[PDB]
């Protein structure tokens, strides 16, 4: 479906440093990679957002959560450090 | 006691295993808290920790309670023992990984040896053992009147003299490509651990794909040689789609030598069944299991089983193909909705899952179609055309001399198109729901002159059609001669590798109606109907697209054949790249008395030049090695016989890709190439065949018939001196009734020989023609 | 050279050394494989000289000794298969080698001498 | 860890009848019935329950609690290890356990009921077992103090035995269900 | 020097009473395979005489029921039952039990072993109680009665120098690289590893690299291997792939003496009879199938399996086989199978004719009288083994396809040690 | 190795938009939950996560192009690199999402 245009495929096509000749299919193949990504990091955030539910923020993620459930796991264990600020 | 300690730690452990000998020494030593809390504090368990978080990552030094397993080395010379802690996992790493990180700790790029005597300190660990045996011998004992037990250790001075009467991202780059490295060696260390720590949580990106499979008909077998084997790339085909999985698959072997061997090796499944294989052997009295590291054959050397005499051999199940046969080809995994996500996930254990199904009707579809064929000649024409199902433009790859203009601008290949088109336009439509070749093509050509820029230029366009459909597609790849050698061009797809095409047939260059008529176009339309002559040579022989099914029909009879043999079990399979014996020990002297030189079938000489009546032939025999089994090692004879006997069941009155089967089970005994039998088996029905021919040229004789020639092929009849021609309908008839009789099946047919009034010396005289 | 079997129309038959394509249909096959093939039947017989057993004059009956030189009989000493008939067959495969191409076989005979 | 990690097997005794509830996601091999008798005066019966997820396999446990009515929980190294790494994996998953079986932890970390009472056995060894301090786990008390040697595998490599050989873990698990 | 091959010697016709070398010059005779077997055990007679009690055949101990002398004679078999041992005067019989031999060693039909027991006078069956082959010598005695004639031509005893000794310790960037087991050809994992192992000997030059020759899957059989290639034009297609690969790497071209031997899966000229093992002293394919991989280097030497290469101090026979998979098939009733038969056999396939053939011409190519003090035992059934107790130095390249893959080892000649190196 | 620690060079390292954050956050696990809200600094570090995340699949696309010996990128070539960072639930969805992309591109 036409849900993700061109315009932020050029945008994470120029982002690269050192690239080299990739297809018009594989930046969209990337783009898709990408909101499933951040649809896996919340579904799974809120597995670790459970764990602390003592207050009314139970059904809402945050840092303390995101945090945790990057350094936990070793499929986003290329995050920490991009979560230092 | 203490000297046979002693005389086990001062030898090195060279009697002792190394197993053992890790066991031993090392001491169990687990943390507290994690290891940036311990800065400033130096010990031999922080020491262990640091090595593991830079040998292994820093992944494992992330949260606490570490446990650091370690080893003392001798080699720091002078060092604190708190700073001579060297992991176990060292000595279980690969050898450059090992390598390259113990000279780093160790201090020492001089070393060439990894033996582990050399390494650790046995002056430590014997130190440690000297002041636990120097206070409990040595210290009651001087006080006690009796002299120092152990001459090898000794004690001091205060006991001794009593005795006098954009910037940032190449930093990170950096960080992940060297922690993806410490991952995969981690994955390289042990392959199952890691692994379950992101199918840990079910998701619903794996619970999706759990809910949508079911009924897996499995498509290509593949490989996997630069990683672990004994696991293969599946492209199973579900209800609508088609799924890439992966299968995990052992390697059963029959050996029944696992009774004491169990401190010897890692036996981890514990089955004791009729593991006896009956093959041909040399040991007199002996006439005629699985494994838990599907990665190495670490079998045992020495055989002593105590339950019956003979060495095993270790014949084993085809490694490549123990799933088509034992499995099906169309896949099932019969469980609940859950488990199939972690299998997904992880890689299918078909050995306690994926069991069969019916196997008729495998392929109810409606799906795309890639077609990749090439055309090598001795004159340069080389038509690597790429048609596809949606697409419908193919890309001649053509013209290596650009000199000269010898290639048609596709005007005579379209109006050759249109009348071939509507002649197999009525053929296509009756082939529609799957092929639709039924619009008007329309196509391009590329004239190109090198040869690495034009598979370049092919790479191109299969990552093209690769890219334009992702799956549901199939790629029928068909080079006649670089079959083998399109397989390092393009991979990782579904493809059936077949010799269709025989070879371009040569061409002076003045037309171009042999290569383009009945070549190119007619190719396509002959795909179609030929994808649909797949689809029931499959639904027959059930063994997915990894045939030839064309060239050899070796294959589809040796899984059928293997199929036939593991529904006994005294008989088992047999080779796979070898030149496939069916022996006791297929590395022996046992093939040269099989070798059988010159295999004189029969030679008659009864010398008969001129016939002495007008006798007309119609004796020329076909299928006399099928003839031959339908009639008559042993079990593997019979069994064969019972195949053929079902075989030429359904070979009557209802048959369209099985009487095919029989043609090439004749063929398939006398070569090398064919699979799980051609060892004793071509002798065998070599004999038997000559005792059929022996047999039918005398039972057939209820008149004066003679013979001078006999070549499995046809013979010499002789009839009477009257009634020379005219009565050729009701001899014919009775000679055939006649000759059913005494053969007892009468399965061999007889059309259409000839004679008239011959002479024959040996092999260069045929004078006479009668029809 | 026995058992030639044919591509697609599987007609299996023997061919001769003394005239390539099919009696059922008619194609060529290859040149290469009838060559491979000589070279197989070569190979074949040299082996087979090569496990000749010991046998005489007097002494015709079975080898079952291979550390005795001769039999304790009174027969002359000689062999079992004669190097003539096995020359007589080089020499044949010399002449189907040199009226035809057949390269790699007269190759493989200049090989083993 | 509690939260990248799931539990695989539960192994409870219940009154001389022993269960079983395996989570068949880790588990490869579904484990059939059957037996572990170490000695004639502690017989094993297991009745295994191939639970396929890890939410089945808790709320099978906490269905079979609530049915039997129990007066005693008992375990050894509960609070510290064995009973929060429960509490968060019923954290995680929906349904959370003080809401079904009343197991609430003190303030100062241990899971007391007000029902059943439940019987930590390790602060019975660390407390006046007489036993020496480096030999005080579950598999020394059972040899020193019960009369047999148990199943003696480390647990490094109880993870690739979930996956490889399931039998043997689940002789293991009812071995430690037995001595408890 | 430079690679002896399996002909491109002299004739080494050794004599019951000097042990020298005769003048003997296409096609062998019985007579020649008389003294084949005569060369079997008379070479092996030497190796109890030059050790030392007494010497007799089975003549003086026909007519008695009680004996002392050590019965040494290859082990055979005639009929299902019939185990006979021999000497060049007659035969004897061995019986089946009371089997207690010793076990440093391992027993097969073919090796000679002393033997010790009783008679048993009723027929000819002798006993087993003491059942131990004897083992071989050192350089100092194995030479010694040779005289002072070559095997190659360095006819002169120039060789007893430690500058010789001196002349193979100088030179330390030698590098003798054995590679590994048979390599198949075929799939894309083994040739891209393949590359990268070249790559990683490219950027530096080793002097005498020992290759892997006739590197085919597939053997060659009388029908054609691939789809409508034969099996003599695909491996015609797979030496021009790996010539179009050795020449992307170009310090390999001009210094490397790359060797050239064959196994179990020859090409056409050696192996389209058998299938399994065939005759052991092969003849190399030469120049005349293969015409490619010749022309893209200058030091390209094809040699058969038993083959010496000088060194003008030293000799390696770099054999191939299933060594430890023919000792495994035969007993009596990895690490620990072949390291116990190098002293105590001085053949290099100790067996009979009608279980692995040799021909008749070639014998004293495969004979192990001038013992190699570094040898190489090519197999596919074995570890990466290097024992040293005797003083001969025993590699073994093991396999490709293991847990870890692409193992090929590092043998330093003139540090005399060996090491080995995966990639992955 | 190492070779500079950390930068916060946020300059042109601030670009992918909210809105799409939040819309990427739907969720529905069958009446369990309300989803009302998510607070800022999480979505400052999931587009902070997901710009790191294309950077990461392109480097690891790039690292097993080079091989393959291939200077190009493809399908086959980030979907072959998605096994390697240990993402595979990702990988059967975004072929079926891709194959519904190329099934309604051409309209
Ligand atoms: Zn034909």
């Amino acid at each position: 479906a036409p849900v993700f245009p061109i315009s932020k495929v050029k945008k994470i096509a120029k982002c690269d440093p050192e690239y080299v000749i990739t297809s018009n299919v594989a930046i969209s193949a990337t783009a898709f990679a990408a909101e499933l990504f951040v649809q896996n990091l919340v579904e799974e955030s809120l597995v670790l957002a459970q764990l602390n539910s003592k207050g009314k923020t139970s059904l809402r993620l945050s840092l303390n959560s995101i945090e945790e459930c990057v350094e936990k796991r070793d499929n986003f264990r290329f995050l920490e450090d991009a979560i230092k600020q | 006691v203490c000297n046979r300690w002693l005389d086990v730690l001062d030898s090195h452990g060279l009697m002792l295993e190394d197993e053992d000998l890790v066991s031993l020494i090392c001491e169990n030593r687990s943390m507290s808290k994690t290891l940036k809390e311990y800065e400033g504090q130096k010990s031999t368990s922080i020491t262990t920790a640091r090595r593991l978080g830079d040998f292994l990552g820093e992944d494992m030094v992330k949260d606490k309670g570490l446990q650091c397993k370690y080893i003392i080395s001798s080699k720091p010379f002078n060092a604190p023992v708190t700073e001579r802690a060297i992991p176990v996992a060292i000595f279980s790493a690969d050898i450059p990984i090992k390598r390259s990180f113990l000279r780093r700790w160790t201090l020492d790029p001089s070393l060439e040896d990894l033996d582990i005597r050399t390494i650790i300190d046995w002056g430590y660990y014997r130190e440690r053992l000297g002041s636990a045996i120097q206070k409990i011998i040595t210290i009651p004992a001087a006080l006690q009147g009796v002299s120092n037990p152990v001459p090898r250790v000794e004690h001091p001075d205060w006991l001794k003299r009593k005795i006098a009467t954009v910037g940032w991202l190449n930093y990170q780059k950096i960080k992940w490509k060297i922690q993806a490295r410490d991952r995969k060696r981690r994955d390289q260390l042990f392959g199952n651990t890691n692994s379950s720590r992101e199918r840990s949580a079910l998701g619903s990106m794996i619970r999706k794909q759990a809910e949508s499979y079911a009924n897996s008909t499995w498509e290509v077998l593949q490989y996997k040689d630069s990683g672990e084997p004994g696991v293969l790339e599946v492209f199973v085909t579900i209800n609508g789609k088609v799924q890439n999985i992966t299968f995990h698959i052992p390697k059963t072997i029959y050996m029944k030598f696992k009774s004491q061997t169990m401190p010897l090796q890692k036996i981890k499944n514990c089955l004791i069944e009729k593991s006896s294989a009956s093959l041909p052997n040399n040991p007199k009295t002996s006439n005629p299991e699985s494994v838990f590291l599907e990665e190495k054959e670490n079998c045992t050397s020495i055989f002593n089983d105590e339950n019956v005499l003979g060495v095993f051999e270790g014949t084993i199940t085809p490694h490549q193909r123990a799933i088509m046969d034992l499995g099906a080809s169309v896949t099932f995994r019969s469980k609940a909705m859950g488990a199939l996500g972690k299998g997904i996930q992880q890689g299918f254990e078909m050995k306690d899952l994926s069991m069969a199904e019916n196997e008729r009707y495998l392929s109810g579809f409606s799906m795309d179609i890639g077609y990749l064929l090439h055309f090598p000649t001795s004159i340069g024409y080389e038509f690597f055309s790429l048609f596809k199902s949606w697409g419908d433009t193919i890309t001649i790859l053509v013209l290596k001399p650009s000199n000269q203009a010898q290639e048609i601008n596709a005007s005579s290949l379209g109006q050759i198109y249109k009348q071939m088109f509507e002649k197999k336009k009525g053929k296509i439509e009756t082939y529609s729901y799957l092929v639709d070749i039924k619009e008007d093509i329309n196509f391009e050509f590329v004239y190109f002159t090198d040869i690495s820029k034009l598979y370049r230029r092919l790479s191109q366009e299969t990552t093209k059609l690769k890219e334009e459909r992702g799956l549901q597609f199939l790629l029928l790849l068909q080079s006649p001669f670089i079959t083998k050698l399109l397989g390092t061009i393009r991979l990782l797809n579904q493809m059936p590798i077949v010799k269709l095409s025989l070879n371009e047939v040569l061409l002076p260059q003045l037309n171009w109606q042999p290569t383009l008529l009945k070549k190119l176009v007619n190719h396509v339309l002959s795909s179609g109907s030929w994808i649909s002559h797949l689809i029931k040579l499959s639904q027959y022989s059930n063994i997915p697209i990894c045939n030839l099914r064309l060239d050899s029909m070796d294959y589809i009879i040796d899984v059928l054949y293997a199929r036939k043999l593991k529904k006994e079990n005294i008989v088992l399979w047999w080779n796979e790249k070898a030149p496939l014996p069916d022996h006791g020990g297929i590395q022996n002297d046992f093939d040269l008395n099989t070798s059988w030189i010159m295999n004189d079938s029969e030679f008659p000489k009864i010398n008969n030049s001129g016939v002495y009546d007008n006798v007309v032939l119609d004796v020329g025999v076909d299928n006399l090695t099928v003839n031959t089994i339908l009639t008559s090692s042993n079990d593997a004879l019979n069994v064969l016989r019972g195949m053929l006997k079902e075989w030429w069941d359904e070979a009557l009155k209802e048959n369209s890709t099985a009487d095919l089967l029989v043609n090439s089970l004749a063929s398939w005994v006398q070569n090398p190439n064919a699979k799980l039998f051609d060892g004793l088996l071509r002798y065998h029905v070599h004999n038997l065949t000559k005792k059929a021919l022996l047999q039918l040229v005398n039972e057939f004789s209820a008149l004066g018939s003679t013979i001078v020639y006999a070549d499995r092929n046809q013979i010499l009849i002789k009839t009477n001196k009257y009634s020379p021609e005219n009565c050729y309908a009701y001899s014919q008839y009775m000679m055939k009734a006649v000759r059913t009789n005494p053969m007892f099946s009468y399965l061999d047919l007889n059309i259409k020989r000839y004679w008239d009034l011959l002479i024959w010396m040996d092999k260069f005289n045929f004078s006479g023609l009668a029809c | 050279v026995p058992d030639f079997l044919c591509e697609y129309c599987f007609f299996i038959s023997d061919i001769d050394f003394c005239k390539f394509s099919c009696v059922r249909c008619h194609k060529a096959f290859n040149q290469v494989l009838l060559q491979e093939h000589l070279i197989q039947k070569l190979r074949s017989d040299i082996e087979s000289y090569l496990i000749q057993d010991l046998r005489c004059s007097r002494c015709h009956k079975v080898k079952r000794d291979y550390m005795s030189a001769h039999c304790p009989c009174a027969g002359a000493w000689e062999g079992t298969l004669p190097r003539e008939s096995i020359v007589q067959k080089l020499n044949v495969f010399k002449q189907v080698a040199k009226y035809y191409g057949f390269d790699i076989l007269l190759s493989c005979i200049a090989d083993l001498t | 860890d509690s939260a990248v990690d799931q539990i695989m097997m539960i192994s409870y005794m219940i009154d001389g009848e022993g269960f079983l509830i395996t989570n068949r996601e880790i588990i490869s091999e579904d484990i059939e019935d059957f037996e572990y008798t170490p000695k004639p005066e502690y017989p094993g019966f297991f009745t295994i329950f191939n639970e396929n997820d890890e939410v089945a396999l808790l709320q099978r446990f906490f269905e079979h609690i609530r049915d039997v009515r129990p007066t005693v929980i008992s375990t050894f190294n509960g609070d510290f290890f064995d009973w929060p790494f429960i509490h968060n994996r019923s954290k995680i998953h929906g349904l959370d356990m003080f809401d079904e079986i009343g197991f609430a932890p003190d303030a100062e970390g241990e899971y007391k009921s007000s029902y059943c009472s439940h019987m930590d056995c390790f602060r019975w060894v660390k407390r006046d077992s007489y036993l020496p301090q480096g030999s005080q786990g579950l598999k020394a008390v059972t040899q020193s103090k019960l009369g047999y040697n148990p199943i003696e595998l480390d647990p490094e490599l109880m993870t690739p035995y979930a996956f490889e050989k399931p039998q043997h873990l689940s002789e293991y698990s009812v071995s430690d269900a037995v001595a408890t | 020097f430079k690679v002896i091959n399996a002909s491109q010697q002299q004739r080494f016709s050794y004599n019951p009473h000097k042990m020298q070398f005769i003048f003997v010059p296409f096609l062998p005779d019985i007579e020649d395979k008389v003294q084949m077997f005569l060369t079997r055990y008379y070479l092996t007679n030497d190796r109890v005489m030059r050790n030392e009690m007494s010497i007799t055949p089975i003549k003086n101990l026909l007519g008695r029921d009680a004996q002392n002398f050590l019965l040494l004679g290859l082990l055979n078999k005639n009929f299902k039952g019939n185990w006979s041992l021999e000497d060049p005067s007659g035969s004897v019989e061995i019986d089946i039990s009371q089997t207690i031999p010793t076990q440093g060693h391992y027993y097969v039909p073919g090796c000679m072993v002393l033997v010790e027991g009783i008679y048993y006078s009723v027929g000819n069956k002798f006993h087993v109680t003491s059942m131990t082959l004897p083992p071989g010598e050192r350089r100092e005695i194995t030479l010694e009665t040779i005289g002072n004639l070559d095997l190659l031509g360095i006819r002169l005893d120039k060789d007893l120098k430690i500058r010789l000794h001196l002349l193979e310790k100088e030179l330390t960037d030698h590098k003798f690289v054995i590679l590994g087991a048979n390599l198949f050809l075929d799939d894309l994992k083994i040739m891209t590893a393949l590359s990268k192992i070249l790559q990683k000997l490219n950027d530096d030059p080793p002097t005498l690299l020992i290759w892997q020759g006739s590197f085919t899957s597939v053997p060659v059989f009388a029908s054609m291997s691939s789809r409508n290639i034969s099996s003599s034009t695909q491996f015609k297609n797979n030496f021009d792939a790996l010539a179009t690969l050795l020449s992307r790497f170009d310090n390999l071209t001009e210094n490397t003496t790359m060797i050239f031997i064959p196994g179990p899966n020859d090409l056409w000229g050696s192996m389209v009879s058998l299938g399994a093992s065939g005759t052991l002293p092969q003849d190399p394919i030469p120049s005349a199938f293969t015409k490619k991989i010749n022309k893209v280097c200058k030091n390209v030497v094809w040699s058969s399996n038993p083959t010496r290469i000088a060194y003008l101090s030293q000799e390696i026979v770099i054999f191939r086989d299933d060594l430890s998979g023919r000792f495994k098939r035969h007993r009596l009733e990895e690490t620990r199978k072949l390291v116990k038969t190098i002293l105590d056999q001085g053949h290099l396939s100790p067996f009979l004719d009608s279980l692995r053939p040799i021909s008749w011409d070639l014998d004293h190519t495969l004979t192990l009288c001038p013992i190699p003090s570094t040898m190489v035992l090519c197999d596919t059934t074995s570890a990466q083994f290097d024992l040293t107790y005797n003083g001969c130095k025993v590699i073994n390249p093991g396999s490709f396809i293991h847990n870890r893959r692409a193992r090929y080892m590092e043998y330093v000649p003139s540090s005399k040690k060996t090491i080995q190196e995966e990639i992955y | 190795s190492y070779i500079k620690e950390q930068e916060n060079i946020t300059i042109q390292d601030l670009l992918f938009p909210k809105s799409t954050i939040v819309n990427l956050a739907r969720e529905v696990p069958q009446q369990s939950g309300k989803k009302l809200l998510i607070n800022k600094d999480a979505s400052l570090a999931l587009q902070r996560g997901a710009t790191v995340f294309v950077n990461h699949l392109l480097l690891f696309a790039r690292e097993i192009a080079k091989s393959q010996d291939k200077k190009s990128c493809s399908v086959d070539d980030v979907l072959s690199a998605l096994d390697h960072i240990g993402h595979s639930a990702l990988k059967g969805p975004v072929r079926d999402k891709l194959d519904e992309y190329q099934a309604a591109v051409e309209q």
